Parts: structure tokens; C-alpha cells; sequence
């Protein structure tokens, strides 16, 4: 009932909606009422939350924000900005970057994909950021493209965030595609409503040169994300006309409101 | 303690609404001091019990509880057995049975299923009651959902019984889930609480139950439209503004 | 806004769930 | 279980409906909610479910406990494509609903009214 008291605090913190980590952490801290066990118990919950959320951080001296992901985790509190070829310490609590330090067989494909993804995210997301890794996973060269986009409007009582992660396992002349897309929205003006959605994608495509393939990777990503976003909007209509109705109708089958006298 | 109440209520507004029960369990486990104050302010999804005399389902809340036992609206008996459990008056129990029957038909006409229950108690200058409705969406691997609604109504009589003031506090808890190929897994979860005061004439033709019935019907109709068009529609617009 | 009516009087036991 | 069958019918889970037929169940039995499978599909505009149920012997003119036919259900709820499907499959559009009016007389929808003329 002491370890478990901090286990509950970690779970609460990792389930904070996007753009609401501060308010949730305030609540968790005031309720546990001892920052000692919280620190040595909920340290991992801060790192887990940031890497799960694709948290974007601005690094002084560099224009393009970088995402905090598990793929950039170098261990020992440092993360990698593969675009700017730097590592840096990241304070998961403060959400601040510091100590930038300079940092190859996948350099060509990573830069090509990075350049193509950055043009896509710029033209197709409002305030989007993206980070592209190139690493050898179990002896197989892998490109991992990560996209994040969020709108935080507490003054209107809502926040939203898009995350997508595209893993391309390059085994020429083919590549295996593993992708997950995620949307989370919270609107709480005189109420409380949350949308949580995710979509898993698995497929294979053809590859050729580094530049031509990166253009085709971005085309596959654009179409697959268009299809996901469009399908979600259409599904609102379906959930509002059908799934909701299957729980409670808007009107009875006779399409007339109830005659309470006849019942009585 | 008192400030921790502010933080516990805030945390419930931010944690996913589909885990109200598990979150309140973990929250009370964390701070046992709030076990009484939480449950009095945040409504939980309703649990169902089977009346052992007549074999009909009924819903559990604090208003029909006495110790560790719950009173059935059908048989008016506590379960587990209580030798001297709190009962309504004979006059109010008669009203309670009529209200259960009326809202049972209401439930059938708007929900086409589920369970409904009504419990009344007496006040110094009138009476109060709760209307509980639970409707689960089960029978599909791909499409799930559940509706829980709770209506607390207060009745105050006046004009020698020709008019009455009704105070209504309603909470709807709703979640939906679809697992499709285009949109993947989509989870929509909500809770909405609203209130409504009203004077209505009480007569042979417009009795208390008809007034309460029209009041609850209008509120659930209004809350359904609000959940759909203002709240769910807003999250859609947020989605289309993320990309 | 306004308060809910007081619960039934003369009831033993504290509040709990499930 | 009728509660679960109704939920699958209303939400267009065609696989569950197939399992219901495959288990040798009756597509013309009135469910415990008081309507037939065609009514639940038509009430929620489930075009694909309607087609399958008709192909498995469902009575396109059977009334429910409200004395509503499948076609009237699709008209009342404004499901144009389902109205068109049921008409093309021979649904008697002359049956009077529980208010005495036919589908054409009762519909406030113009696109549907044009299909019933």
C-alpha cells in the first residue's frame, strides 16, 4: 500500500490527455502529498509519457523542433536529433532540452526521407513536427518516420493531438511497412468528452534509389493518412445516426413524444 | 484534504470517462479520506441486481441502499435480507410502483431494451426520487457501447396541491466504440450533467408522475442532442483541424 | 448550480461502489 | 440472444447475421423487442442487412408489434436507399400504418415521397 500508492500515481500521469500534463501532475502531487516517493517512483512515468506522446521540444539554435520518441532514446537521459546530428539531455519534467553535443550507412536514405517528410508535414499539417530515424534493427536497415501535430486551447476547454509512426524495413528490392496512427481529443466545456482512436497498418512496397523511394514513401503515407482521417469524419455520422440510436433513440418508433396520461 | 477534493474532481474531468469505476477505485485507494466525498459528487455507471422474489432486474445506487443491502423496486425487499430496512411510506410506495411502471414503458419506447428503476423517499415539504436507466450495447466484436443515466428530482408542493416546483439534476454517461478497417478503432466517451427547475400544474390529468415523466423525457432528449451535435461534433471539427 | 435533495434519512452504512 | 442479435442488426454487423442464419435460426421470428429482423435493419438504414435478410426468406411485408411494415420503418426514419431497395423487391406500399396513412401519405421527406408515387 506504499509501492502500490505510487503505482497508481504513475498510471494516472501516463493517462494525462495531450496538453494537460501539468494539471494532471498537479493533482497527482497534491493527492500523494510526498514528493519523495513520487520522485523515485514516478520518474519513469514522465519519460514514458513524453516518448508515448511524441512530445515536441524546441532546441535553442535550431529551427526545426524535434520529437521525443523511444527511437531517439540514447539512454541516460539523452535523446537524438538526427536532422541536426546532435544529442541532448532532456528534462522530462521541465520539458526542456539542454547540453547539445555533436553526433552512417543509413545516412543517405534517412536524409532523403527526412527531406520529403518535412515538405509533406509542412504542407499538410498546421503546426506539425516530424523526426526521421535511420537505424539497423535486428540486422535490417529501418527508416522510422514520426509525425506529431497538436492544438492546445485550454481557454476554449479543448485539446487535441495527432501522432503517426511509420516504420519502413528496407530489404531491397522491397520494404516492409508497419505503421500506427493515433488521434486523441478532449473537450470539457461544461462537460467531459474524449475521442481516442488508433489504426494499425501492415503492408509491403517496392524500393529503388534513395530519392525515388522516399518520394514514394511520402505518397504512401499521405494516402494512408488521408484515408484514416476521412474515414473518421464519416464514422461520426455513422456513430451519430446508428450506434448512438441503438443505445437510445432520439424519438420512439411512433415518432411522437410520450403520452404520459395514457400510460397512467 | 479539502484541497485534495479539488484535485480529485479535476483529475476525474481529465482521465478517460470510460474508466470512471476503475479510476475512482484507484483514486480512493490512493487517498482513503475521500471515499465518501468522491462518490457524492461524481456519478458511477450503474450496477444491476436480480430481484429474488419476482426475478426482475433493478439498478443499484445509494438512494436504495441501507447498510450493505439494496431495496428492490419490484418486491420492496432488501437484498441481502434486512429485518428493519428503510422503507417508503405506504402512500409513497404506491407512487413509487406507478413511477417504476411508467418509466419502464418510457425505457421500452426510447431504449428498446436495458433496465430502468425508480426509488422515492419523503422530504419535510415534499418528496424526492431517482430515475436510473442502463442500456448496454453487446453482441458485436466490432461495435460496442453503453448508456447510463441518473435523474435526481425534488418535488415541492404548493397552492394546496394544485401546482408544484420540480428541481431536476440529470447525468448521462455514454461511450461508443467501433472497430472498422477504414477508421481503425474509434472510442467516444462522455459524461454530461444538467439541471432544470420548473413549476407545473398538478391535477387529475397532470399528476406528479406525468410532470416528472415529461421533465425527464425533455432532459434526456436535450442531452442526447447536445452530446451528439455540440460535443461529439466538436471533437470531429478538432480532428479536421489537426491535419 | 443548485443543490440536489437530501438523501433518505436514517440509513446505516457509508458510501461505497460496486 | 435476442438483445445481442438486435444490436448486431441495428449496427450492420453482417457477419453476426450470417451466424444467426447458419445456426438454423428464423429470420422471420419476432424478436423479444417486438419487431422482426427486417424492421431493425430497415429502422437503422442497414441496406446490406436488408438485402441478406430478404435473400434468406424474410417476409418483406410482415408487421411488428407497432403494426409497422419494413417499408414504413424505412420511410419513417428517412432511409432513402432502403426505401428504394424494399420497393424494388416488391414491398406493398399500400399498407396503412398505425395512424391510418400509407407510406406516401405519412412521409415528410420529398425524395422518398417521389419514390412512393
Amino acid at each position: 500500500s506504499d509501492e502500490e500508492k505510487v503505482r497508481i500515481a504513475a498510471k494516472f500521469i501516463t493517462h494525462a490527455p495531450p496538453g494537460e500534463f501539468n494539471e494532471v501532475f498537479n493533482d497527482v502531487r497534491l493527492l500523494l502529498n510526498n514528493d519523495n516517493l513520487l520522485r523515485e517512483g514516478a520518474a519513469h512515468a514522465f519519460a514514458q509519457y513524453n516518448m508515448d506522446q511524441f512530445t515536441p521540444v524546441k532546441i535553442e539554435g535550431y529551427d526545426d523542433q524535434v520529437l521525443i520518441t523511444e527511437h531517439g532514446d540514447l539512454g541516460n537521459g539523452r535523446f537524438l536529433d538526427p536532422r541536426n546530428k546532435i544529442s541532448f539531455k532532456f528534462d522530462h519534467l521541465r520539458k526542456e532540452a539542454s547540453d547539445p553535443q555533436p553526433e552512417s550507412a543509413l545516412k543517405q536514405w534517412r536524409d532523403a526521407c527526412d527531406s520529403a517528410l518535412r515538405a509533406y508535414v509542412k504542407d499538410h499539417y498546421p503546426n506539425g513536427f516530424c523526426t526521421v530515424y535511420g537505424k539497423s534493427i535486428d540486422g535490417q536497415q529501418t527508416i522510422i518516420a514520426c509525425i506529431e501535430s497538436h492544438q492546445f486551447q485550454p481557454k476554449n476547454f479543448w485539446n487535441g493531438r495527432w501522432r503517426s509512426e511509420w516504420k519502413f524495413t528496407i530489404t531491397p528490392p522491397t520494404a516492409q511497412v508497419a505503421a500506427v496512427l493515433k488521434i486523441q481529443v478532449h473537450y470539457y466545456e461544461d462537460g467531459n468528452v474524449q475521442l481516442v482512436s488508433h489504426k494499425d497498418i501492415q503492408d509491403s512496397v517496392q524500393v529503388s534509389s534513395d530519392v525515388q523511394t522516399a518520394k514514394e514513401f511520402i505518397k504512401i503515407i499521405e494516402n494512408a493518412e488521408n484515408e484514416y482521417q476521412t474515414a473518421i469524419s464519416e464514422n461520426y455520422q455513422t456513430m451519430s445516426d446508428t450506434t448512438f440510436k441503438a443505445l437510445r433513440r432520439q424519438l420512439p418508433v411512433t415518432r411522437t413524444k410520450i403520452d404520459w396520461n395514457k400510460i397512467l | 484534504s479539502d484541497q485534495q477534493l479539488d484535485c480529485a474532481l479535476d483529475l476525474m474531468r481529465r482521465l478517460p470517462p470510460q474508466q470512471i469505476e476503475k479510476n475512482l477505485s484507484d483514486l480512493i485507494d490512493l487517498v482513503p479520506s475521500l471515499c465518501e466525498d468522491l462518490l457524492s459528487s461524481v456519478d458511477q455507471p450503474l450496477k444491476i441486481a436480480r430481484d429474488k422474489v419476482v426475478g426482475k432486474d433493478y439498478l443499484l445506487c445509494d438512494y436504495n441502499r441501507d447498510g450493505d443491502s439494496y431495496r428492490s423496486p419490484w418486491s420492496n425487499k432488501y437484498d441481502p435480507p434486512l429485518e428493519d430496512g428503510a422503507m417508503p411510506s405506504a402512500r409513497l410506495r404506491k407512487l413509487e410502483v406507478e413511477a417504476n411502471n411508467a418509466f419502464d414503458q418510457y425505457r421500452d419506447l426510447y431504449f428498446e431494451g436495458g433496465v430502468s428503476s425508480v426509488y422515492l423517499w419523503d422530504l419535510d415539504h415534499g418528496f424526492a426520487g431517482v430515475i436510473l436507466i442502463k442500456k448496454a450495447g453487446d453482441g458485436s466484436k466490432k461495435i460496442k457501447g453503453c448508456w447510463d443515466s441518473i435523474h435526481v428530482v425534488e418535488v415541492q408542493e404548493k397552492s394546496s396541491g394544485r401546482t408544484a416546483h420540480y428541481k431536476l439534476t440529470s447525468t448521462v454517461m455514454l461511450w461508443l466504440q467501433t472497430n472498422k478497417t477504414g477508421s481503425g478503432t474509434m472510442n467516444l466517451g462522455g459524461s454530461l450533467t444538467r439541471q432544470m427547475e420548473k413549476d407545473e400544474t398538478v391535477s387529475d390529468s397532470s399528476p406528479h408522475i406525468a410532470n416528472i415523466g415529461r421533465l425527464v423525457e425533455d432532459m434526456e432528449n436535450k442531452i442526447r442532442s447536445t452530446l451528439n451535435e455540440i460535443y461529439f461534433g466538436k471533437t470531429k471539427d478538432i480532428v479536421n483541424g489537426l491535419r | 448550480s443548485f443543490a440536489k435533495p437530501k438523501g433518505p434519512a436514517g440509513k446505516r452504512g457509508i458510501r461505497r461502489l460496486i | 440472444c435476442d438483445k445481442e442479435f438486435m444490436w448486431a442488426l441495428k449496427n450492420g454487423d453482417l457477419d453476426e447475421v450470417k451466424d444467426y442464419v447458419a445456426k438454423g435460426e428464423d429470420v422471420n421470428r419476432t424478436l423479444e423487442g417486438g419487431r422482426k429482423p427486417l424492421h431493425y435493419a430497415a429502422d437503422c438504414g442497414q441496406l446490406e442487412i436488408l438485402e441478406f435478410l430478404l435473400l434468406k426468406g424474410a417476409d418483406i411485408n410482415a408487421p411488428d408489434k407497432h403494426h409497422i411494415t419494413p417499408l414504413l420503418s424505412a420511410v419513417y426514419e428517412g432511409h432513402v436507399s432502403c426505401v428504394k431497395l424494399l420497393l424494388s423487391k416488391g414491398a406493398d406500399k399500400t399498407v396503412k400504418g398505425p395512424d391510418g396513412l400509407t407510406a406516401f401519405e405519412a412521409t415528410d421527406n420529398q425524395a422518398i415521397k417521389a419514390l412512393l408515387q
